[PDB]
C-alpha cells in the first residue's frame, strides 16, 4: 500500500517546502514540551489570580455611585474633614493586624459611603476582602434562610460596614441581630464599622451600651460630621 | 454515525428552571459513558405560553468526545415539521 | 411494486396539467429551504419583539384613563403648566443615560398623572421599562410576602414613579419603606418620581431630609402646580 518514504513524500506535497522538522529526535522533543509547559503555567496562574480578584470586587455590595470612588476625588472645603481624611489614610495604613473599628455620623450629603468605598477599594488592592450592606438585606436573608453563604461570610470577612442603621423603627430585632454579629466578630479579633445619621446617645438606646463598648477598642475612630450637602454638584459621572 | 433517541426522568420539572443537563437522565447512566455526542433539547413555548421565545428551540449539548460544548438556537414550525437555522443575535 | 412512470401515471389522476415541479435536483431545493428559513426567522423575530413590547405595556400598571394620554391631548390654558411641559419634554429628551429625577406637587384636577403617563408612554416607545403603583399595593405586596418578583422589580427597573404619598396617615411605616426603595435606587444610579398634594415642608416631616437629599441630584426637577380643576369638563372618550 504505502510506507515511510512514500508517506512523507506524500506529506510534503500538501504545503510549501523548506519546512524542516526541526527536532530530529525524541529527548529534544520532551525537553521542548516541558519548556513550553512551564512557560504556559505561569501566565495561566496569573490569569487565575486575576479572576479571583474580580470575584472579590463583584461580591461586595458597593453600588455604582460609590464604585468609581476613592480618596482623591473628594473635595476639601475646611478643616472639619481634612481631619477626617488624615484619619482615613492612616486608618487604611494601621489596619493590618489591628482591632481598629470605627463609626461615622452626622448629616446626609457629606461623604460617608464615599470614604467607605474608598477604604474598601484600597483594601481590595491590599489583597483583603470587604463587604458593605444595607441592614434590610440581612433582614431579607434571615427570612430567606427558610428557602448560609452570606451569614457565614458576615462573621469571617476582615472588614465590614453597615448602612441604614437608623430607620426600621419597628425595633426589638435590629439590636439583637447586630449584637450577635458584633460579638462573633470582635471575638475573632476582627474589626467592623457602621454608618448612621444620629447622635451617639440617640444611637445608644437603639444599641445597648455593650455593643458600643465593643466598638471602643484599640485606638478607636469616632467621627461626627457637621458639613452640608453635596448633591447639587453631582450629576452622575 | 448512529443516531439514537432517548427519554428523560421527571425529577427535572420540580427544579423550576427546566433546562436539561447530564445528570437528569436516569437509565443507570449507561449511555452517558458509552456515547460520543449528546444533544438535549429545550423549547420554552411548551412550559410557558407567554414566554418571549416563541417559535424557538435550543440545542443544549452536554458531552463532546472530540470537542467542546455549547448551545445553539433553532426554530420550530410544528405543522410542517422542520427546524431551521436562526439567523439572528447570539444567545 | 410499480414503475416510476406508472407511479406518476397514478399521480396524475389527481390534478391537471400546468403544475410542473420546478425542482430539477436536490441542492437547489436546499437553497430554496434556506431562503424560506432566512425569511421566516426574521419575520418571527419581528413578532417576538412586538410581543415583548406588549408584555411591558400590560405590566406597567396604568389605569385606562391615562393610557390614550400624551403631551398633545393636554389643553393649555395658562403659562403655569406651559412651563411644566417645557420641563417635561426636556426631561424625556434628557432621560437618556442621566440621573434625572422629578417631583410633582399641587392641587388635584391639574394634570399630574396625565403627564406622568404620557412620559411613561414615550419612554416605552423609546424601548425602556417602567412602572407606576399605588403605595397601598406595595403594602399589599409586602403582606403577600408573609403569606419577590414584583418586590425586586422596584429596583431592577430603570424608572419608577410613585403615587398617593400623602394618604395613609397610619404613618411611620410608609417612611421606612420608601426610604428603603429610594436608597437602593439612587445609590444604583437610577431615577425615580413622586406625586403628592402637599408643600415640601409638610412633605419633609413625613419624608425625612435624607430622602430628598437622594432626590436633589443633578439638575433635580422640582415642580409645583396651582391650577384649578378640570374634572367637570372631562368626558372619557
Ligand atoms: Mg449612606
Ligand atoms: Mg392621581
Amino acid at each position: 500500500m504505502k510506507n515511510v518514504g512514500d508517506l512523507m513524500q506524500r506529506l510534503q506535497k500538501m504545503m510549501p517546502a523548506h519546512i524542516k522538522p526541526a527536532f530530529k529526535t525524541g529527548e529534544e522533543l520532551l525537553a521542548w514540551q516541558k519548556e513550553q509547559g512551564a512557560i504556559r503555567s505561569a501566565a495561566l496562574e496569573r490569569e487565575n489570580r486575576a479572576m479571583k480578584m474580580q470575584r472579590t470586587f463583584n461580591r461586595s455590595g458597593i453600588r455604582p455611585l460609590h464604585q468609581n470612588c476613592s480618596f482623591e476625588n473628594y473635595r476639601v472645603e475646611c478643616e472639619g474633614q481634612m481631619n477626617a481624611l488624615s484619619k482615613a489614610r492612616q486608618y487604611v495604613e494601621e489596619f493590618d493586624g489591628n482591632i481598629a473599628s470605627f463609626i461615622f455620623s452626622g448629616k446626609p450629603g457629606t461623604g460617608k459611603n464615599h470614604l467607605a468605598a474608598a477604604i474598601c477599594n484600597e483594601l481590595l488592592l491590599r489583597g483583603k476582602s470587604v463587604l458593605i450592606i444595607t441592614v434590610a438585606d440581612i433582614m431579607s436573608a434571615m427570612k430567606d434562610t427558610f428557602r448560609e453563604q452570606l451569614l457565614n461570610d458576615l462573621s469571617n470577612v476582615d472588614l465590614l460596614v453597615i448602612d441604614e442603621i437608623g430607620v426600621q423603627t419597628e425595633s426589638k430585632y435590629e439590636k439583637v441581630i447586630i449584637n450577635q454579629i458584633v460579638d462573633r466578630r470582635s471575638s475573632s479579633k476582627r474589626p467592623t464599622g457602621m454608618l448612621t445619621n444620629s447622635n451617639m446617645e440617640e444611637m445608644t438606646k437603639l444599641l445597648g451600651e455593650r455593643v458600643m463598648d465593643r466598638m471602643r477598642l484599640g485606638n478607636s475612630l469616632w467621627v461626627i460630621f457637621n458639613w452640608d450637602s453635596y448633591r447639587s454638584r453631582v450629576t452622575g459621572k | 454515525p448512529v443516531v439514537a433517541l432517548s427519554q428523560l426522568n421527571r425529577s427535572l420539572e420540580q427544579r423550576a428552571d427546566k433546562r436539561p443537563v447530564n445528570s437528569d437522565l436516569r437509565e443507570s447512566g449507561s449511555i452517558e459513558q458509552d456515547a460520543d455526542l449528546i444533544m438535549f433539547i429545550y423549547r420554552d413555548e411548551v412550559y410557558h405560553e407567554n414566554s418571549d421565545l416563541k417559535g424557538i428551540a435550543e440545542i443544549i449539548i452536554g458531552k463532546q468526545r472530540n470537542g467542546p460544548i455549547g448551545t445553539v438556537r433553532l426554530t420550530f414550525n410544528g405543522q410542517w415539521s422542520r427546524f431551521d437555522n436562526y439567523a439572528g443575535p447570539q444567545y
